[PDB]
């Protein structure tokens, strides 16, 4: 059987089967400016014609979670269509947990992904746990590794020894990639006029 | 009025030429007594002949175009082409129009135009309206000063009035539902 990967973050929402669906899919809705005011969703992006102005509606902005209603709807729409081929029990998903999430809004989430979507079987893997065991796998011979994950809105150094992590030499920084792109923003506005915000 | 002056002897054929014909109507665009104002004036023309400065200096005395031509509006089959005269057709539009609004439409008859500039054009108006009109409506007749470019002044107001800015179509809404706007 086939199984259904996501990752999910500020910047992208990566859901992928086992043979394919590999891309830099989004995780936030755009709202076009000139066209009327429509809501488009992670891959609706293709068709605006002008991305000039585009209004990011964002799941989460970091690390955690906000308004759960932009990330169903997005995973409706991924679902509805190719990307996933919306048949529910016929197989299930593995999703990603940021390093020290909302214990509430997670398991609340595990709730939602077994109550409306009921997939057969879902679990809390970590987002650096994947990693780490991925490069276990690659190199077998290795018993300890650390991961820094640098993501567009994450920067986790993440410890892995005997299979476990240990909640003591965990560290995150804010410096993403949200925010290096929006200190380019302000460089860039700042040095060409005195306000400037695409 | 080319024709009208081939017939007294001139003889244009082309615009190149009658631009002087078109140019006649700076004086010769008097009408008083629009049934029989040209035979009464070939009767005793006299003081009514403006003697148009033609090019090669003939200033033969025009005393007929004078009075035919001006009144081809209120008879539009003294031309050939047969219509409700001026003053008729307009008090056809304010009888169709409504019956309350009609006693306003008696009173504030505008005239404009370049071919309002006759000077007889606003008694004519004001005899034939009182004539097809009810006596307990008047007539006031109202022609500006400088009607020759009313509709051109009252459109440049209009457009720098001061509180009239919201009212003005702007590609903000052109990119979203184009030529659809009001139109
Ligand atoms: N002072 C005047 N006396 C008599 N006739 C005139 C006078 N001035 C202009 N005309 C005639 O009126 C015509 C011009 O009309 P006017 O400028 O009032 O409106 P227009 O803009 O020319 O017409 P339209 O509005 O249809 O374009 C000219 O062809 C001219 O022969």
């Amino acid at each position: 059987m086939t199984t259904l990967v996501l990752d999910n973050g500020a910047y992208n929402a990566k859901i992928g089967y086992s043979h394919e669906n590999v891309s830099v899919i989004p995780n936030c809705q755009f709202r076009s400016k000139t066209a009327r005011l429509k809501t488009f969703t992670a891959n609706q992006i293709d068709e605006i014609k002008d991305p000039s102005g585009l209004f990011y509606i964002l799941p989460f902005q970091k690390g955690y979670l906000v308004n759960w209603d932009v990330q169903r709807q997005v995973w409706d729409y991924l679902f509805g269509k190719e990307m996933y081929q919306v048949d529910f029990l016929d197989t299930n998903i593995i999703i990603t947990e940021p390093y020290f999430n909302f214990t509430s809004i997670q398991e609340s989430m595990n709730e939602i992904l077994f109550e409306e979507y009921q997939f057969q079987a879902v679990l809390r893997v970590n987002a650096g746990a994947l990693s780490a065991h991925r490069y276990f796998r690659d190199n077998p011979s290795e018993l300890c590794c650390i991961i820094v994950d640098s993501g567009y809105s994450f920067t986790h150094i993440v410890p892995y020894c005997r299979s476990k992590k240990k909640k003591e030499a965990i560290i995150r920084i804010n410096v993403g990639g949200k925010l290096l792109t929006n200190h380019l923003k302000e460089i860039i506005s700042y040095r060409q006029l005195h306000v400037m915000d695409e | 009025l080319m024709k009208i002056l081939t017939e007294r002897g001139y003889s244009f054929t082309t615009t190149a030429e009658r631009e002087i014909v078109r140019d006649i109507k700076e004086k010769l665009c008097y009408v008083a007594l629009d049934f029989e104002q040209e035979m009464a004036t070939a009767a005793s023309s006299s003081s009514l002949e403006k003697s148009y400065e033609l090019p090669d200096g003939q200033v033969i005395t025009i005393g007929n175009e004078r009075f035919r031509c001006p009144e081809a509006l209120f008879q539009p089959s003294f031309l050939g082409m047969e219509s409700c005269g001026i003053h008729e057709t307009t008090f056809n539009s304010i009888m169709k129009c409504d019956v309350d609004i009609r006693k306003d439409l008696y009173a504030n008859t505008v005239l404009s135009g370049g071919t309002t500039m006759y000077p007889g054009i606003a008694d004519r108006m004001q005899k034939e309206i009182t004539a097809l009109a009810p006596s307990t409506m008047k007539i006031k007749i109202i022609a500006p000063p400088e009607r020759k470019y009313s509709v051109w002044i009252g459109g440049s107001i209009l457009a720098s009035l001061s509180t009239f800015q919201q009212m003005w179509i702007s590609k903000q809404e052109y990119d979203e539902s184009g030529p659809s706007i009001v139109h």
